[PDB]
């Protein structure tokens, strides 16, 4: 990364301490990396972490070439999707298959699957891009979650 | 020269900051070099424009019973006046702590920027405040016993003296210290009574 | 439309028949023929099967729909992240205040601007005047389609 | 991990419905106090929490 | 205030309001934004 | 040491009250140990009003009208030649009492220390919309027979001729003197000139 970047990471870096001294909790690493320009899943993250459960997710601490580091190692990525994968990967609520997806079942698969999303997760990503039947145009669902 | 404008604020800053380290001792204070006029500039500032219609003239609203320069103004010699006379204070070392709110002419054109700098001066808001209300998780406070236990343990240990001193004083309201409010007593909407 | 990448690898080329492409990811993690059932819309499963392999769909779809979600937890973090993002400083400077309580109550600037700060007119205001007239256009705007 | 029960059926009912969305009954047979009386009270204890 | 009409409208240090007393200005955007304030109001409330 | 700030504390006088009013005090604070003047405080400065946001804008800001030849006090030529240039003259005796109303040398601050000292005269125009806006039984008005038969009748009482004349004043429409207009037209942002 540029020096320039990097010192605005040094900031989102920064602003997230505990007790004064450059530490800023795990719990926070792939969070502060996604608005830093990445979307790293749980597992990705969790790979670079070490496994830890809620505990010592919540309690062990990272500091600044711990992070920087770890923000690097899943930076430069391997899949990563564009539209082509995620219209597929979001036809995924197509119920007979009509280019519209399910109200209840987009919020389902997020408190459902791998991830799981809690209902505010759930239905935050969700919202007004139903209809009156909550039929969702997945074709655009897609180009909102893919840039923004 | 500019030193001028300077020396119009070697009286007018001086309003911030030059003894400001007073009981806690001659600290690196506000510079002489221009640029750091806006390092004097922190959070915790709000200045209203010149024709104001009035945010600016409320200070005309109360001004008779603060002044001294009636032309119009509180100089140098009005908070090394008026503060001891008004809201606090100052020993030679808290000199222009207090008094570098004016060590030179509040004109009307700076009273302005004196309840402009009682909306700014000492560490306001975005400071005091949030001192705490970082530490703070959310529509929240902080717990008493965790605030002992800081006070004491966390940096420049304190002696007992400074926590009973702090303790009997501390609002706590509910097993926690009102810290949001242990800070803003001193700000609001309800109260005409002090500093002014 | 769920299951679709525990086989990422069996579907590609854009858009897929529903049904079909099913039978594709379902095959990817083992899903043994006998114990999932297809209709036209539902899907049924035998006792112990559905469901660890829901649970183990959702280790193995990990691939794209957990990089869904992880999409998602991103779009969201951007605009949620907050609550420690401040406190380091300040917490230094509860210190400053405290080395200094003895002298804290005990506040120059403190009430007076406050209580005849009712009865006038003229408040914020210039900051108003010039975005009061943007505020005037765009209330009536949001009004209007609603 | 959720196996034969009047609550496991009770899951069933109560996911199918919601994705196939035709209507649920749950039935109890047999003879005096055999627990059709208890087993609809579980189905009460199921779905309140 | 009736017998002020017929008697105190009458001293040297108090009946000294207009004339060349409104050119001493803020007053003048508010005029505007008095009757702009209730539509401000009229415009908010309604929309939420 | 701990005295230089208090040295200071004396040119508070040398540009406002005091070089007229003394009257208007100068109030000790400041003994030595500088701890101490956090005592001296003025706790609560609201009422009504005081600068009315449409009186004492105008008040001030005529010194720069009242004051004619422009030397920076208020002579008796120049209230004079200053209300001549709007219109309705005193005489030379009553402006030399109402210069009077201070001792002598009524400049930019002993014009002000009279001025805002003198709280009291006649009542609030709030006020006086409750004079007849208490008598009504309902939202209404007030019938006129009410409104002459009291002002004659009770308590304190008018002649014929005081009515007469508030009455080709009083704007009388279907039997009802509604009241909210002739307070207004009594005392709004009423007539100058007479003070200052």
């Amino acid at each position: 990364f540029s020096e320039e970047q990097t010192a605005e990471f040094k900031e989102a870096f920064q602003l997230f301490d505990r007790t004064g001294d450059g530490k800023i909790l795990y719990s926070q690493c792939g969070d502060v990396m996604r608005a830093l320009g990445q979307n790293p899943t749980n597992a990705e993250v969790m790979k670079v972490l070490g496994n830890p459960k809620s505990d010592e997710m919540n309690l062990k601490t990272l500091k600044f070439e711990q992070f920087l580091p770890m923000m690097q190692t899943i930076a430069k990525n391997k899949d990563q999707g564009c539209f082509e994968d995620y219209v597929e990967g979001l036809r995924v609520f197509d119920k007979e298959g009509n280019g519209t997806v399910m109200g209840a079942e987009i919020r389902h698969v997020l408190v459902t699957l791998g991830e799981k999303m809690t209902e505010e997760e759930v239905e935050q990503l969700v919202a007004g891009h139903e209809d009156s039947n909550g039929c969702i145009n997945y074709e655009e669902l897609v180009r909102m979650v893919l840039s923004g | 020269m500019g030193d001028d404008e300077k020396k119009e604020k070697k009286k007018k800053s001086k309003k911030k900051a030059e003894e400001e380290g007073g009981d806690a001792p001659a600290a690196p204070p506000a510079p002489k070099p221009p640029s750091q006029k806006r390092r004097a500039q922190r959070s915790g500032s709000n200045v209203f424009a010149m024709f104001t219609q009035h945010q600016v003239q409320e200070f005309k609203e109360a001004f008779q019973l603060i002044d001294q320069d009636k032309d119009g103004f509180i100089s140098k010699n009005d908070i090394r006046a008026t503060f001891d006379s008004l809201g606090r204070l100052c020993t030679e070392q808290e000199l222009d702590s207090m008094v570098a709110e004016a060590p030179g002419p509040i004109n009307f054109t700076m009273f302005l920027t004196i309840f402009g700098d009682r909306i700014a001066g000492t560490d306001e808001e975005d400071v005091i405040v949030n001192a705490f209300n970082l530490f703070d998780e959310g529509d929240g406070k902080c717990k008493e016993e965790t605030l002992k236990r800081s006070l004491t343990t966390w940096g420049e240990k304190f002696s007992q003296d400074e926590v009973d001193q702090a303790l009997s004083e501390a609002p706590i309201d509910g097993n926690g210290l009102i810290d949001i409010k242990k800070f803003a007593q001193i700000l609001t909407k309800g109260a005409k009574e002090e500093g002014a | 439309q769920r299951y679709e990448i525990l086989a990422a690898n069996a579907i590609p080329k854009g858009f897929m028949d529903g049904k079909q492409a099913c039978i594709l990811m379902i095959k990817a993690l083992e899903l043994d023929p006998n114990l999932y059932r297809i209709g036209q819309s539902k899907i049924f499963f035998r006792t112990g099967v559905l469901a660890h392999l829901e649970e183990e769909r959702d280790l193995k779809i990990t691939d794209v729909i957990i990089a869904f979600q992880a999409q998602c937890r991103g779009y969201l973090a951007r605009k949620a992240f907050a609550k420690r993002q401040q406190q380091l400083t300040a917490m230094k400077v509860i210190q400053r205040n405290c080395a200094a309580y003895l002298k804290l109550r005990n506040w120059q600037w403190w009430r007076l601007f406050t209580k005849v700060k009712p009865l006038l007119q003229s408040a914020e205001r210039e900051k108003e005047m010039a975005s009061m007239k943007e505020e005037f256009t765009r209330l009536k705007e949001a009004l209007e389609k609603s | 991990e959720m196996p034969p029960h009047i609550y496991a059926i009770a899951d069933t009912a109560y996911r199918s419905m919601l994705q196939d969305r035709e209507d649920q009954s749950i039935l109890c047979t047999g003879e005096s106090g055999a627990g059709k009386t208890e087993n609809t009270k579980k189905v009460i204890q199921y779905l309140a929490v | 205030n009736c017998a002020a009409y017929l008697k105190l409208r009458n001293w040297q240090w108090w009946r000294l309001f207009t004339k060349v007393k409104p050119l001493l200005q803020s007053a003048e955007r508010e005029k505007e934004m008095a009757s702009m304030k209730e539509e401000f109001t009229r415009l908010k409330e309604a929309l939420e």
